[PDB]
């Protein structure tokens, strides 16, 4: 019964501290999980470990007689609330694919029988600027369920939604990958949360919640904690619980319907974040005509 | 026909017995005998299922037809130099790297590496 | 003694080597610090023996003829070569079996090609083709045929793979190669090495795309048990109480069939992990049956190895579980009750080959006797690191210890028992300290499992308090 | 043959200058590949333009020019003409013409010679874009402790 | 046991069948197959013979002995890292690089590369 | 603290002396250095020891059986000052690559310790003649943290120090190791001192200091003593102590932009050290044309 | 009845020059010869051709397609006198044997069947700083039949000499390779000629000749000429002329006696090239003792 999920979503954003949170507010609630970092940085499973840059997979390999001599108390540290964290890292930056630490990980943690335990989420943290490579490997193959993408106001960040559901949509037949849902980092957009309902309603699919931006996160972070750790009576710990136990109760899975660009330029223009652009302005310049 | 497939996310190099000239190409028996090619098309035109063969007889590698779209392909993903090309249009030979999903078995021992990843990188 | 005296001692007994020996044998002794997890920080193992000085080790074709491939029943095992390799390991070791000698079992028969100069100089590929022929003509029972190289083998450069495929393709037998020549290892793990090789390579795969055998959730196999005086059906039965269905066992009192049927187990029972873990491993990799280490010597372990194996498994077989150990505590704590008062603070040293040396410390604790140095002779650093937690603070440890120094170290520390082979025995027996045999179990047992605890006391306790260690002093001098 | 990486006050921006910097030094051997100096884009950030002249000159190279950001580029943006084609009198126009005289008489193509990662923390530690932290409750939570 | 000999040097991969065991030491299989490895020693200490061993059978592969010798001349030469020695020591598995004049022959599949030069470089 | 430096340079042009001179005089300020030759002769330690042909490790380790029954007394010995000295040595000619005296060394002085005591140099005296991966393990490792090419007016001393740049940028990606610097050896050129520098900066280096050849080092050499033991009032020490100096307080490290053939013969046509030679009976006999 | 003679020599002594006047000579004397340059740096093969830096081996295999697809008229250019020469080359300075030159190039040219032509002198130009790896080559198998060094005056020469007759007498029970003598290039020494004779005389061969120093090879060689296309009537010319005829009539093949690093100090001390040490001057400095 082990519920494999994978959240998706371009660096920037703030995705490892959202994810951390979630696992956080998922531990806390008598559950037992496991975080993957698939991100080439090693931000991720910073906060729960309270430690800066825990060494990664590729680095421990690196190390010593690759990865079949790795053991695995070596990559997996226990964190906050008793969860298991591992990073994944990445190869050299000029050479390879820069994916190749998460295929090189789960095929670690597979056969090392990291996952036989009993658990019940593993969460891989994965990169959303490109998909391919082993950014999808976790898609192309059943490695990861459930699919959340970690979306904002900006262009960037919906076109990284709209091209992990393409890759949703492309191995929907073969696998049972599944997108659950949109989860948005407030950019402080005054009307981000309704664009990201519109774009989960163009795509077919749910916004599974709206987390708004404070200052406890700030402090949470600076002080290498999570906040719900860090201050278990604040709101945003609670909009975190509150955004765990939809997660775990969340039973929409649906293969999604990605838009094409036209129509991601209409919701921009739609809710104020481009302005429209007349056609007759455009091939003239000013003080001219 | 003895195909030797070698990788780093395999831990060991597996020999696999195989019947030439299928029309599966040698994906067919990498899925047959377990082995993980990345392979994500079904038309022909990405590089995922790159790997290098290498002929271990030498004195027994066959003639072969270099397709426009596999050598397309390979000069699209960058590992058919010149040479190579020039070698397979005029004698008929081999590059060394080939693409997994069209490259038809035959009657000799092979040596197909690849690394987990697609063609390009 | 404190790790003061031990150290000089060590100093002392390493005075008398030349310096190149004296450099290399400081590497192999160490006083023992249960803090440390990495052994080769202390101890360096598997490295070879130095020339001269008398050491205890044994020959790749012991470890191979002598310990894996000789205790299977139904095969015949041709030693290729002279006959003086093969007629010395003929029955010398105690791996009972069940069968007629001679018509179905060959365990204690000597098959040789009997090399001659003729063969050393003409080579001897066709003599082996006509002494298969032989073997099936007049042994027409036999399920297997197992060719054991000898030293002259490797060094003339005989094929004996090409005969091997070419009379198996002929007469439909299983005939397997094995290349254990006495030259190839540093010792006789080697020779458990390449025999767990031939036996992947040549055997364990036969019945991969049979499905006919009706497999239970609960069938284990005993790996590395090899039936010394009974020890493996000591444990089989332990293993039968509990509702475990053992399909096979490795290999004493083994044939050929149970090992081409283990691939269908659900749990591999490995007792000795240095003969038997590189085919533990190469099962778990390939059909993905896991394995785990179990000891049953002395009351405490062996309920120890049952808990764990029943947690291996659903409620019913931990119920089971329960029952015996509550069936068998009774006779166990009497055993005890009547043995350990004459055996309480007694210090032992043990030098065995590669697992019993940890393994029956248990068994010599829970009689009140103190291990106070044990050793190897082919074991590696992962044998002294399993180790290390089990000796206690200030312990004396070697590695292929030499006669010079096995006997200065006796003679200092003057242990109340040694536990060592048969080459040792009369050394110390000469010496006024008792010994025993902890290879053969000195011609008695079983000492595996509850049974077998009973035996072990009594032989302990009629070894150190037999009346005749008081009598080697003349009274008039 | 020549590489110029543009940059900005913000982390990513500078991490993924360092990445690029470190794959230009794997293929230095085989080829003549070399870093021209970083370009930048002000987010208008206080320390911005003093950010990256500090980046320069530990990879070894020169920051070309610091490009000020203005209103006139995003309202030429919106008629899909270059700034420089939509205002030439414009200011901004004066300075993209002396950022391309820049590139064209820049001889100085060295090997960027990279950075480690503390060492572009504490960059971005001492200018302020980032705070220091230390010894500060870690583990612990915050009415606790 | 089926050796392929492959080199720079070489025009084609040569395929060799070989005896297991033979006191010759795959110098003389290269030897008597004309394989041109660079031999220029008869003690053992240099490090000319070094080749590349690749087991292409993978699940075949044969415990062997690392002499302290071959092991010495190794780490003179810089082939022998700490993981590898490590695990020859405990595991008994060989090495990637051997010395092509002190490697007996196994029951296997292997695959031999030299460079023609020395081991050192 | 311990900065391993190496000095390589075109053999012939008073290498071995130049190096022994600097080591002296650092050792004069009290730091505590190691000189490791790596000539397949051990003219490296001559100066210092003032002994001759010190006992090479391959020598030692051969007549010793092995190098694992070798000590590390013997192998090391100790100088004027402090400064241990050891001799890689080299095999015999037909036998294998010449470069296995060099590693060789380097893993047993690592393997017994003598780096990690309380050193705060160990320079490795490297034979540049010819570049090969025999020599470059200091290069190709991370072992020779800083470089100093010792070079001089003649042609082949560039050769061979662009030579040594090339080989230093194909390793840089793996492991930190720059070039700190050109030294220079006067052969009484004319514009010797002004070449040296106008190779540093196109090299991208500085010329760390120019030697100037002197009678007294050469006096010092038959007396088996460096000229800083010899006569430390000599204007010879004080340069070796500015040189030596200079070393220390260097952090000018950078990777060695590889000039060309073509560049090489530019500069040298234009210092006056060959003549420049145009459109000239070529093919033609002398007394024909 | 082709002889296959190979020159080896020490870079920085013009083993070059005397190799391609000697060439020259044997070219006007009636003999087709081909030489084979096995320097790393293309300095050889450049006078005859009156073309700087001529391709290599090297160079025109990893420009397209390796050696398989390398044609022959590629490699070798015809020179002055009819002679057919080619380059060797050698790889990157930083990677691999600085001998590998040599290797590919015998191998392609054994392979090609560029000497079944009617040749009868083959000269492979090797450098003597190491002998080892590709440089010890011709030694190590039998493609030099005779084998002549070019010495000098200086300590490195005589010990590359030595060395090379190490490497003769290495081999001498396999194959045909045999010393055929000693030649010497002029440094101005006085007592040169006599030292290379007494070399000669303690390596158990003869020294073929001894070539004086003179201005007009210096003018021969910025023509990018031979001397004896450059001035048939020149006393160099005849000088060259003298060694090719003893050369070619040369009958002195003999397994050579290497000498000791002591024995070879003896004819420096002996012959005023390095003054006598005396023992009480060593240890103690001036102004002291
Ligand atoms: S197989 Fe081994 S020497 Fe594990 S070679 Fe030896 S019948 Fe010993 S300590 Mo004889 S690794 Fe068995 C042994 Fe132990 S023959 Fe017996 S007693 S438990
Ligand atoms: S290591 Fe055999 S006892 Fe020996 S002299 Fe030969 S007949 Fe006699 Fe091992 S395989 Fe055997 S036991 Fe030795 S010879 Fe070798
Ligand atoms: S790399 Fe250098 S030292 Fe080694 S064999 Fe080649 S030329 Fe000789
Ligand atoms: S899988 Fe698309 S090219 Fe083979
Ligand atoms: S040839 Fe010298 S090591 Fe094998």
């Amino acid at each position: 019964a082990m519920r494999q999920c994978a959240i998706y979503g371009k660096g920037g954003i703030g995705k490892s501290t959202t994810t951390q949170n979630l696992v956080a507010a998922l531990a806390e609630m008598g559950k037992k999980v496991m975080i993957v970092g698939c991100d080439p940085k090693a931000d991720s499973t910073r906060l729960i470990l309270h430690s800066k840059a825990q060494n990664t997979i590729m680095e421990m390999a690196a190390e010593a007689g690759t990865v079949e001599d790795l053991e695995l108390e070596d990559v997996l540290k226990a964190g906050y609330g008793g969860v298991k964290c591992v990073e994944s890292g990445g190869p050299e930056p000029g050479v390879g694919c820069a994916g190749r630490g998460v295929i090189t990980a789960i095929n670690f943690l597979e056969e090392e029988g990291a996952y036989e335990d009993d658990l019940d989420f593993v969460f891989y943290d994965v990169l959303g600027d490109v998909v391919c490579g082993g950014f999808a490997m976790p898609i192309r193959e059943n490695k990861a369920q459930e699919i959340y993408i970690v979306c904002s106001g900006e262009m960037m960040a919906m076109y990284a939604a709209n091209n992990i559901s393409k890759g949703i949509v492309k191995y929907a037949n073969s696998g049972s990958v599944r997108l659950g849902g949109l989860i948005c980092n407030s950019r402080n957009t005054d009307r981000e949360d309704e664009l990201i309902i519109a774009l989960a309603n163009k795509l077919g699919t749910q916004m599974i919640h709206f987390v708004p931006r404070d200052n406890v996160v700030q402090r949470a972070e600076i002080r290498r904690m999570t906040v719900i750790e860090y201050d278990p009576k604040a709101k945003q710990a609670d909009e975190y619980r509150a955004l765990a136990r939809k997660v775990v109760d969340n039973k929409l899975l649906v293969i999604p319907n990605p838009i094409t660009m036209d129509e991601l330029e209409e919701l921009l223009m739609e809710f104020g974040i481009m302005e429209v652009e007349d056609e007759s302005i455009v091939g003239k310049t000013a003080e001219e005509v | 026909a003895t195909i030797y497939f070698s990788s780093p996310l395999m831990p060991h190099n597996k020999k696999v017995q195989a019947v030439a000239g299928k029309r599966s190409t040698l994906l067919g028996v990498a899925q047959e005998n377990g082995v993980k090619i990345p392979f994500e098309c079904q038309d022909g035109n990405c590089g995922s299922c790159l790997v290098k063969i290498t002929h271990l007889d030498g004195e027994r590698i066959k003639g072969m037809l270099l397709t426009d779209k596999e050598r397309n392909v390979l000069k699209s993903v960058g590992k058919l130099p010149k040479s190579e090309e020039e070698r397979a249009a005029v004698r008929d030979l081999p590059p060394t790297y080939r693409l997994a999903c069209q490259t038809i078995v035959t009657d000799e021992d092979l040596l197909v590496e690849f690394t987990g990843e697609p063609g390009g990188a | 003694m404190s790790r003061e005296e031990v150290e000089s001692l060590i100093q002392e007994v390493l005075e008398v080597y030349p310096e190149k020996a004296r450099k290399d044998r400081n590497k192999h002794l160490a006083v023992n610090d249960p803090a440390v997890t990495q052994s080769k920080k202390c101890i360096i193992s598997n490295k070879k023996s130095q020339p001269g000085l008398m050491t205890i080790r044994g020959c790749a074709y012991a470890g191979s003829k002598g310990v894996v491939w000789g205790p299977i029943k139904d095969m015949i095992h041709i030693s290729h070569g002279p006959v003086g390799c093969g007629q010395y390991s003929r029955a010398g070791r105690r791996n009972y079996y069940i069968g007629t000698t001679g018509v179905n079992a060959f365990v204690t028969m000597n098959f040789t090609s009997d090399f001659q100069e003729k063969d050393i100089v003409f080579g001897g590929d066709k003599k082996l083709a006509k002494l298969i022929d032989e073997v099936e003509t007049l042994f027409p029972l036999n399920k297997g045929i197992s060719v054991q190289s000898e030293c002259p083998i490797g060094l003339i450069g005989d094929d004996i793979e090409s005969v091997s495929k070419v009379k198996g393709a002929e007469l439909s037998k299983t005939i397997v190669p094995v290349r254990c020549e006495g030259f190839r290892g540093v010792s006789q793990s080697l020779g458990h090495h390449i025999a767990n090789d031939a036996v992947r390579d040549w055997v364990l795969g036969k019945r991969d795309e049979d499905t006919t055998f009706a497999s239970t959730p609960y069938d284990v196999a005993i790996i590395g048990d090899y039936n010394i005086g009974g020890d493996a059906w000591s444990s089989r039965i332990l293993l039968e109480e509990m509702g475990l269905r053992c399909v096979a066992q490795w290999s004493g009192d083994g044939s050929i069939s149970e090992i081409e049927l283990t691939p269908k187990v659900k749990l591999n029972l490995v007792h000795c992990y240095r003969s038997m873990n590189y085919i533990s491993r190469h099962m778990e990799e390939k059909y993905g049956i896991p394995w785990m280490e179990y000891n049953f010597f002395g009351p405490t372990k062996t309920i120890e190895s049952l808990r764990a194996i029943a947690a291996k498994f659903d409620e019913s077989i931990q119920k089971k579980c329960e029952e015996v150990i509550a069936k068998y505590k009774p006779e166990w704590e009497a055993v005890v009750a009547k043995y350990r008062p004459r055996l309480e603070g007694k210090r032992v040293m043990l030098y065995i080959g590669g697992l019993r040396p940890r393994h029956v410390i248990g068994a010599y604790e829970d009689l009140g006797m103190e291990v106070v140095g044990t050793g190897y002779e082919f074991a590696h650093n992962d044998d002294y690191d399993r180790t290390m937690k089990e000796m206690g603070d200030s312990t004396l440890l070697y590695d292929d210890v030499t006669g010079y120094e096995f006997e200065e170290f006796v003679k200092r520390i003057k242990p109340d028992l040694i536990g060592s082979g048969i080459k040792e025995k009369f050394i110390f027996q000469k010496m006024g300290i008792p010994f025993r045999e902890m290879h053969s179990w000195d011609y008695s047992g079983p000492y595996h499992g509850f049974d077998g605890f009973a035996i072990f006391a009594r032989d302990m306790d009629m070894t150190l308090n037999n009346p005749c260690w008081k009598k080697l002093q003349a009274p008039w001098e």
